[PDB]
């Protein structure tokens, strides 16, 4: 059978694979952007269809967070390696980790259907109201996707918890990761669902929450207080793949141990009560904002002491083996580029910084750098590592310098003079701009072609 | 290139039978790669990114002369008065 | 001629001395030549501590005394602002209805 | 750390210790099915996570990030006046919440706040103290700091008496130009 | 056991195809964005308006 | 401990430290008081440190004072160099 | 300076040069790299060396290049990239003679500290 | 040597494109008729039958395994008697020219050689606890800063003009006190 | 922290002045792409496959002993590319303690 099959590792390649189809779609709205982006007026959507646009970021930023990114760190390699780190033989769950692929397919289809029958309206990935709850039916759609969506997370999340009672070996680093994962999962979700339910309410049951005398800004604590621990959801996953690839590459036990494992538990905890970074413009009082500034600080300490970890694990490694494989090219890659993505992130966390650099192209570059490189290229190196064990071929990415370097290369032509653009200034979620803006804009845009391009190349 | 033979700080060393194994060679030929015209070319290349990475690309300069003139000739007209070395730079 | 005098001496004052091992290991017994060979997985060439200072200290005696030759010689100091002067701002805003 | 099941391990008294440990370790154990295997294991991950010296400097940070967020937490109940919490005052309209204004000006003047906004001179570089005067007197008069804030500013001179152009730029020296040509109070 | 095009550009040195690739691909990149505004002239990049511009930028004071 | 390495902390204090579980507790509680303190002793006590007649002049400071009032230095860099807009034109 | 101090049990080299061998190299061919410093024909054994006779747990080291090119060659014996070369044979230099590496990395810091400082001010 | 060339004999060029005729020709869906290969279908890969519309999983084909005694065949191992001792010989795997082709000679050399380890434990846990505390100190010489800036921002300022604004879809309205 | 296996000096001493450390090649081979013969149908290309396995190859010492393919991970334990059912018997992870029981001594 094919949709029958409980084994957990094929569910493990169904995950990757339709992480890779739904991916396709993610990278033409990606694609789209940076075209219409390539100079002021109009290039491929019409001033009277400003409306589309706005749909493709939201649509953008939607799927490659929660239907591609999530599923292939967290759904993909977990399903696949897990139960073989631990000396147990399946997934403890094996019917509850059938229906939560075919869940998320669901969900998929219901996302897409939506923007070929709804009018095409946007409202950012973040829904923030009262614009979600004015707009047209693709923005109930939506809703239904994240709701279904979050069903799926949460049971996957409580099969992976159910390793600690059968595991038979030692807990790894990476088994620590997923599980600590798993744990964010169940304390974010719930809070998730009561205000999407909240969301729905007003759009469709008349409730009253988010107009005068409603504050609107209880909807940006709610929905942060998940949206923070998202994104070290979606990266915990990849530094468990990087301290596997490093020491097996290697030959050097993991140093630090120990120091890793409460590294991603402290990261989790500071993760979890930091979400207000994310409004310090809406005018929250001043110790609140000192608060969140401070602790949001705080959370590069458990992060260095990985990175810093991760650093001996390649120092001193013998110099016969080659050291050109495409997974060790990408594993120390993401080094490189976490820190310039994260070193990004303190700069934004100082909150008088934040306003000159809040809703500004600044930001998107330094969760790109994050998650469009550092996350991609972790769930690219993880899947590279166990190519014999997965047993995918017909492509050359094993040992391709070439792709390496001019995925590299555009990467960063990208989203480099983002950065730049930031203090210029450019907002995002924006389609036109001033003309002064345009060469920064332009070069970027040749990058984004640029990089399409190389994909073509593995095959 | 029948490139030379460079016999080294201590020639004695060099100085047995090679045979077919391949002799040393002076350094300038790691540099030029023994002048294939591709690393030549190649290199030639290098610089091109370089530059178009740190500086822009100034292969467009010969086609943008004609309005980078009107440009220069509408600040000094037009724009705010520069001063001094302030004058060498048109927005 | 001094410059061997020099070199003599430095050379003479930073021949290491055998290590502190800060690691619990045996004597190698008596008379133990060697037994290993030279395709073992190759072992990093390290300066010895006295030798990383000297040249470790003459870098940074370089790198910043470039730096103070660039600011002294290469670069040059901001001569005094031009006079401010009591100048006519234009009559209209090139925007303004007529 | 010892290696022997037969030597015993050093307990303290009290609601965090090793015996305080080994009764709640192998409380949803599967795998602690009698003496010998249990203390097998328990001294494992003793050793394992206690004996490890990188692991104490973790304990450190979450103590102090909780210690932060605790006091934060409970300062906002008992001293923020927008923070409701009993219902009196809010049974009535805003001019007669007298009790909940008390909180008003004493929350407004925390010492840190005090200590800190005379450091202001060390960002900004022209006229640093321009809102440093305030007749109404919610706050106390502003005086600029007479050194740099200690850390990464080596940008300034680590006194403001060093710096030569530091009193021409004080907003008592502008205020002077501008009004010498009638241009603005301020 | 590759097809043509892996065999044809494995065969050559690294650094001297990958500066070749790099340029390559972003001349390619330009080309093919410049293809949609070719003969495109606003008005407000002629000399007429940047003269405006500057204009308003002394009056500004920009 | 405070910014002490733990294996000094084992080897300098081995009674103190013999229960290490305990010794794990007394750390988060240290810590967590240092924090909860920091709060409400340092942030917190309303109308505090506005004494700015009394700022802290450390011996660093009347060094390099001193220093520059033996010299011209300091009455020059008191001086205030520019008190007019506009500069005279001939 | 492991042989030298820490381990007295590992073969101990003869620097021939202190300077990298350029050589051309075919890919597809197999070269062998004289690790004892008394071979005639270096960077390769020649035969009569002590890697050529196994003698002193001196061995030929083993080399195949992956493309066609010019490559440079460990002369002291000791780079940690051996056979190939990584600047291993200026560090070793500069322990034998320290007065001579100070004045080097001395006028590379200069220079370094020039350009910089020139291009940023 | 190209190694290529050893195993060239082996590999003999295809004929169709995805080593598949086209089913006019030969139909490769259909079941074999070969005795033993009635779970096959005529190209080799597994019968829809065998996997999916008479899978043994679903109850087709009830075969129970295990015998009477619950015993299930298991093949012996390779026992040899010499010197007064009963020895297993081991199953060695074909040389791996069989399996992948190239001739199994002039092998690189890569010796014995035990766990690459950091020692000097004294050394390493000051290493340690500076992979902690030199992130930890930069962020209290950010601290001071963020606090002081904070205050600026809400420092209670004597402002003399008000200027009302509000935000619509989609422009700015303003409102100033128009003065008498 | 790990430092390797702790040495006695009466450990190092040989039985002869000629010993040298084995030169054992620990490099497994040379190896590509498992090819399969197109003669062979499912049944035996999954023979092949299975004879085609790193991890269940060693280095024989010179005593007869053999050091296998060892892993960090027991990711590499499993037959390439995973089979449906992997570990059918439990792998062992082997302690070390130093107690022990008369029963299992004999006089
Ligand atoms: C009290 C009141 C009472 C009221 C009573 C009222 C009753 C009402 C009843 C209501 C319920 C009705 C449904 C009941 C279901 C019953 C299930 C059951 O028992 O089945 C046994 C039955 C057993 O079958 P069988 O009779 O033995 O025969 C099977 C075969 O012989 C061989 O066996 P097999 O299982 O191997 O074969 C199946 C499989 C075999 O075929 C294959 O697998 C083909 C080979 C793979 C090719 C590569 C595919 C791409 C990679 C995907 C990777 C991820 C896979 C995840 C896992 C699979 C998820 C489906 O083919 C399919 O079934 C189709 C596979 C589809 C894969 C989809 C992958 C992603 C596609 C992405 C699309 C991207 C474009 C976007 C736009 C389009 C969006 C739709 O199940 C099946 O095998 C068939 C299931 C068919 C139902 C599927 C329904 C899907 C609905 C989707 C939502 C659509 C809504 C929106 C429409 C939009 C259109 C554009
Ligand atoms: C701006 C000029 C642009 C020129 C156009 C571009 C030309 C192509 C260049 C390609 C270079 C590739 C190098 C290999 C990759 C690097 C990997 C690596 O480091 O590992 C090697 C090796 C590791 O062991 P391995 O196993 O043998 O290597 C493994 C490979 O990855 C295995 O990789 P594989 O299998 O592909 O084999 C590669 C193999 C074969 O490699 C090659 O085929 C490359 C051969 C060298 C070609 C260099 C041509 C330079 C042309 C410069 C033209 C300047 C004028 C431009 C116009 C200006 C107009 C204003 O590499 C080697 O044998 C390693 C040689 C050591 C690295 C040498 C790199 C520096 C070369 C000299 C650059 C000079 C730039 C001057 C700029 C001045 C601007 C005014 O050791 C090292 O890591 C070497 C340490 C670094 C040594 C070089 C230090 C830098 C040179 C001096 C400063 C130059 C800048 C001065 C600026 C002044 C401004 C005023
Ligand atoms: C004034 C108030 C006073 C109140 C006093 C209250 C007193 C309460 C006493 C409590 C005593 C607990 C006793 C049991 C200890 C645990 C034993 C255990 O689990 O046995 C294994 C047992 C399986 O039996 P087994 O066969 O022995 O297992 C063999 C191993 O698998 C094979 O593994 P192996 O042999 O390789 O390694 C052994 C060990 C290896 O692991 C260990 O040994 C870990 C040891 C440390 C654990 C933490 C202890 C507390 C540390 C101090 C924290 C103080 C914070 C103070 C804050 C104050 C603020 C005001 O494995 C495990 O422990 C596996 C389970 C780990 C679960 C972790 C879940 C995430 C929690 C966060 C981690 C802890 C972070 C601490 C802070 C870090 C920063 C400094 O596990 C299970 O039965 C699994 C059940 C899974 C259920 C999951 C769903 C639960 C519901 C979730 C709701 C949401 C949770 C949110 C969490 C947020 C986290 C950030
Ligand atoms: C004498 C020379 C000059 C000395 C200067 C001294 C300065 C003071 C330092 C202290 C004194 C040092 C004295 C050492 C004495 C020797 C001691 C010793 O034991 O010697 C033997 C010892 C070992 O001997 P051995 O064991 O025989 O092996 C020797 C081998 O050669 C193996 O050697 P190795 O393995 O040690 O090789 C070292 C190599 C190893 O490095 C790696 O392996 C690196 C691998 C990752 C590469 C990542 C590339 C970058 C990625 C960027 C991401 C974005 C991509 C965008 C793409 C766009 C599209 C194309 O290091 C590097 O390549 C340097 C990397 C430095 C960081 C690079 C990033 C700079 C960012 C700056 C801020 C930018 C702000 C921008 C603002 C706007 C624009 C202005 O060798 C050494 O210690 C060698 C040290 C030499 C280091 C020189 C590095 C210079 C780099 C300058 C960067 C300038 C940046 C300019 C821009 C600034 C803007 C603000
Ligand atoms: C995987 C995804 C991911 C990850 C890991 C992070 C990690 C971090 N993020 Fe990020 N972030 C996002 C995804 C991510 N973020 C997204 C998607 C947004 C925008 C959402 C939206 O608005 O739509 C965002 C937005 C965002 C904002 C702005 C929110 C707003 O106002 O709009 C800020 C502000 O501080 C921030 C901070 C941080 C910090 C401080 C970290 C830290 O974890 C980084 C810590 C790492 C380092 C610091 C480098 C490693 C450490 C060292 C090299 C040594 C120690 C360094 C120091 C002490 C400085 N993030
Ligand atoms: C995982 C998340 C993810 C990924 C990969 C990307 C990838 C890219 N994104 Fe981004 N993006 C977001 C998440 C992501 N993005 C989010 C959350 C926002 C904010 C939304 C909002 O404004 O509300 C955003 C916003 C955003 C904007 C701002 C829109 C606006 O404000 O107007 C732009 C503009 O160019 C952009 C561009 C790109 C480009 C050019 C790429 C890529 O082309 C970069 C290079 C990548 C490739 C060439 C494809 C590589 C392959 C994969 C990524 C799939 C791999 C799959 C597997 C391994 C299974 N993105
Ligand atoms: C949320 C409102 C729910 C109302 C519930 C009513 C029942 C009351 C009993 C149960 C709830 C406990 C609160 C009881 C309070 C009794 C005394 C009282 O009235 O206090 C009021 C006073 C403020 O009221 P006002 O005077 O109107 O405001 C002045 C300016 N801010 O309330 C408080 O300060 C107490 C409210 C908070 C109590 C809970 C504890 C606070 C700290 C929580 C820390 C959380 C972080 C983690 C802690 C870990 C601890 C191990
Ligand atoms: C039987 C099991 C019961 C479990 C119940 C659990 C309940 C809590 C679940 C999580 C939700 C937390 C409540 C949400 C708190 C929101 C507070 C908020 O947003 O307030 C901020 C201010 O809040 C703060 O100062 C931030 C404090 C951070 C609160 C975090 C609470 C939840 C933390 C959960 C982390 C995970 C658990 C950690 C356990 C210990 C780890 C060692 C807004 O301030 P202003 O808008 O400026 O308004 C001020 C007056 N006008
Ligand atoms: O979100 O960072
Ligand atoms: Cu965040
Ligand atoms: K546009
Ligand atoms: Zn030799
Ligand atoms: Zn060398």
């Amino acid at each position: 059978f094919y949709i029958l099959v409980n084994n957990n590792k094929r569910i493990g390649i169904y995950y990757i694979k339709l992480s890779i189809i739904i991916g396709i779609l993610g990278i033409v709205l990606s694609y789209i952007i940076r075209v219409e982006l390539y100079n002021s007026g109009n290039r491929i959507i019409k001033y009277d269809n400003v409306n589309y646009y706005n749909m493709v970021i939201t649509l953008h930023g939607l799927l490659m967070i929660f239907y591609i990114i999530m599923p292939g760190l967290y759904g993909g390699i977990p399903l696949y390696i897990l139960p073989i780190l631990s000396v147990i033989t399946d997934i403890v769950l094996p019917r509850i980790n059938n229906i939560s692929i075919i869940i998320v397919l669901i969900s998929y289809i219901v996302v897409i259907n939506s923007i070929v029958i709804e009018y095409n309206i946007g409202t950012g990935w973040t829904l923030y109201p009262p614009l979600s709850i004015i707009g047209t039916v693709i923005v109930n759609m939506i809703l239904y996707g994240l709701i279904i969506i979050g069903i799926s997370s949460i049971i996957s999340a409580i099969n992976f918890m159910n390793i600690l009672i059968v595991i038979d070996g030692i807990i790894y680093v990476y088994i620590w990761s997923i599980i600590i994962t798993s744990v964010l999962l169940i304390i974010s979700l719930p809070i998730l669902n009561g205000i999407l339910l909240m969301i729905l309410s007003d759009i469709y049951f008349n409730s009253i929450y988010f107009i005068l005398n409603g504050d609107v800004v209880l909807y940006q604590h709610l929905f942060w207080y998940f949206g923070h621990p998202e994104v070290y959801i979606l990266i915990l996953p990849a530094f468990g793949i990087i301290s596997i690839i490093l020491s097996v590459l290697n030959n050097k036990i993991i140093f630090g141990m120990k120091s890793m494992i409460l590294a991603i538990i402290m990261i989790s905890i500071l993760g979890s009560i930091v979400w207000a970074h994310h409004i310090y413009t809406v005018g929250l009082e001043l110790d609140t904002k000192i608060y969140f500034n401070n602790l949001t600080l705080i959370i590069s300490i458990p992060t260095g002491n990985k990175i810093y970890n991760w650093i001996i694990l390649y120092i001193g490694s013998y110099n016969i083996l080659y050291n050109g494989y495409q997974s060790l090219i990408f594993s120390i890659m993401f080094i490189i580029i976490f820190i310039i993505g994260g070193i990004t992130g303190i700069i934004i966390s100082i909150d008088i910084i934040d306003i000159g650099l809040h809703d500004t192209y600044y930001i998107v570059s330094h969760f790109h750098y994050i998650l469009s490189i550092g996350a991609v290229i972790s769930l690219l190196a993880g899947i590279l590592l166990l190519k014999d064990i997965i047993g995918y071929y017909n492509v050359i990415i094993k040992i391709n310098k070439y792709f390496g370097l001019l995925l590299f290369i555009n990467i960063n032509i990208i989203f480099t003079p983002q950065f730049i653009i930031g203090f210029n200034v450019m907002p995002r979620r924006i389609l036109e701009y001033s003309d002064n803006i345009i060469v920064w804009n332009l070069i970027s845009s040749i990058g984004s072609i640029s990089t399409i391009l190389i994909l073509l190349s593995i095959f | 290139y029948t490139p030379s033979f460079e016999r080294g700080l201590n020639p004695e060393l060099t100085s047995g039978d090679y045979g077919d194994m391949p002799k040393p060679q002076p350094l300038i030929d790691f540099f030029t790669q023994n002048r294939n015209p591709w690393f030549g070319f190649a290199m030639f290349c290098g610089f091109n990114f370089l530059w178009w990475a740190f500086f822009g690309a100034w292969q467009i300069r010969p086609l943008w002369a004609s309005q980078r003139k009107s440009l220069a000739e509408a600040d000094r007209l037009y724009g705010p008065t520069k001063y001094g070395v302030g004058k060498k730079y048109i927005n | 001629a001094v410059r061997s005098q020099i070199e003599a001496a430095v050379y003479k004052w930073t021949r290491p001395r055998p290590p502190r091992l800060g690691v619990a290991v045996p004597r190698s017994p008596p008379g133990t030549g060697i037994l290993f060979h030279t395709n073992m997985q190759t072992i990093r060439y390290s300066l010895s501590p006295k030798v990383w200072v000297l040249v470790t200290g003459a870098a940074l005696v370089g790198v910043f005394s470039g730096q103070r030759f660039a600011q002294t010689v290469l670069l040059s100091k901001n001569p005094p602002n031009p006079p401010r002067y009591r100048e006519k701002p234009p009559v209209r805003h090139p925007h303004t209805p007529d | 750390p010892p290696t022997r099941l037969s030597t015993p391990l050093y307990s303290e008294g009290g609601a965090f210790t090793v015996n305080w440990w080994r009764n709640r370790y192998g409380l949803y154990s599967r795998r602690q099915t009698d003496p010998m295997l249990a203390e097998f294991l328990f001294r494992q991950q003793v050793k394992e996570w206690f004996y490890d010296v990188p692991s104490y400097n973790y304990a450190a940070l979450v103590g102090l990030a909780l210690g932060i967020l605790v006091a934060v937490i409970w300062r906002h109940f008992l001293f923020n006046p927008d923070v409701y919490v009993r219902r009196q005052e809010l049974r009535k309209m805003w001019p007669d919440r007298h009790r909940q204004f008390a909180y008003a000006v004493p929350y407004l003047n925390p010492q840190l706040k005090n200590l800190l906004l005379p450091y202001k001179n060390s960002f900004i570089d022209n006229e640093p103290d321009y809102a440093d005067y305030n007749p109404v007197g919610l706050r106390p008069q502003r005086v600029m700091a007479i050194r740099r804030i200690p850390g990464f500013f080596w940008a300034i001179p680590q006194y403001f008496f060093e710096d030569p152009l530091y009193t021409s730029c004080s907003t008592k020296n502008m205020q002077t130009i501008y009004k010498k040509l009638g241009y603005s109070e301020l | 056991d590759f097809p043509w095009r892996w065999g044809f550009v494995a065969e050559k040195p690294f650094w001297v195809g990958a500066p070749i690739l790099v340029l390559g691909v972003l001349c390619l990149g330009h080309i093919i964005q410049t293809m949609g505004q070719i003969g495109v002239r606003p008005k407000r990049y002629t000399p007429e308006w940047v003269e405006a511009t500057k204009e308003r930028e002394r009056a500004e004071n920009t | 401990s405070i910014f002490t390495p733990m294996d000094w902390m084992f080897y300098y204090f081995p009674n103190y430290s013999r229960d290490k579980v305990a010794l794990m507790a007394r750390q988060i509680k240290i810590h967590f008081a240092i924090g909860f303190a920091l709060v409400f002793l340092v942030y917190h006590p309303p109308y505090k440190g506005a004494d700015y007649g009394n700022f802290h002049k450390s011996p660093l400071y009347w060094y390099k004072y001193n220093q520059l009032e033996r010299s011209g230095q300091l009455q020059e860099n008191l001086r205030i160099k520019r008190d007019w807009f506009y500069d005279e034109d001939p | 300076t492991w042989t030298e101090i820490w381990w007295e049990h590992d073969p101990t080299p003869k620097v021939a040069q202190y300077r990298p061998y350029v050589c051309t190299v075919e890919s597809g061919k197999v070269y062998w790299w004289c690790a004892c410093g008394e071979s005639k024909t270096q960077p390769w054994v020649d035969g009569h060396c002590k890697c050529s006779k196994r003698e002193g747990g001196f061995r030929p080291r083993r080399w195949e290049p992956e493309h066609d090119g010019v490559r440079l060659f460990c002369g002291c014996k000791s780079c940690f990239s051996s056979p190939t070369w990584n600047g291993g044979c200026f560090t070793k230099w500069m322990q034998s003679n320290p007065a001579g590496g100070m004045l080097y990395c001395f006028a590379a810091a200069f220079g370094f500290g020039t350009l910089t400082v020139y291009r940023k001010f | 040597k190209s190694y290529y060339d050893d195993f060239k004999d082996r590999l003999k060029p295809g004929k169709y494109t995805q080593g598949r005729c086209p089913q006019s020709e030969g139909d490769y869906r259909q079941e074999s008729k070969t005795i033993g290969r009635e779970h096959l279908n005529d190209d080799g890969t597994r019968s829809k039958r065998y996997t999916v519309k008479e899978a043994d999983a679903l109850g087709y084909h009830y075969h129970p395994p295990i015998d009477k005694k619950g015993q299930v065949y298991v093949k012996g191992p390779n026992t040899v008697i010499e010197r007064g001792q009963t020895w297993i010989k081991g199953y060695e795997l074909p040389s791996m020219e069989y399996t992948y082709g190239p001739k199994q000679e002039d092998i690189p050399f890569y010796p014995r050689v035990k766990l690459n380890v950091w020692g000097n434990y004294n050394l390493v846990m000051k290493v340690e606890f500076l992979f902690f505390y030199l992130p930890t100190i930069i962020v209290f010489g950010i601290c001071i800063p963020v606090y002081t800036i904070n205050f600026a921002q809400e420092e209670v300022i004597y402002t003399t003009m008000t200027v009302k604004v509000t935000g619509r879809q989609w422009y700015w309205v303003y409102e100033v006190e128009s003065p008498t | 922290i790990y430092e390797g296996q702790t040495v006695q000096e009466s450990e190092l001493i040989p039985q002869e002045d000629d010993w040298v450390i084995e030169e054992t090649n620990f490099c497994l081979g040379r190896n590509c792409y498992v090819r399969f013969r197109e003669e062979d149908d499912l049944a035996r290309r999954a023979l092949h496959q299975m004879d085609s396995q790193l991890n269940k190859m060693h280095t024989r010492l010179r005593d007869g002993t053999v050091i296998p393919y060892m892993s960090f991970h027991p990711d590499e334990m499993v037959d390439r590319p995973a089979p449906i059912h992997t570990f059918s018997e439990k792998p062992l992870l082997k302690w070390t303690w130093d107690e022990t029981y008369e029963e299992a001594y004999d006089d």
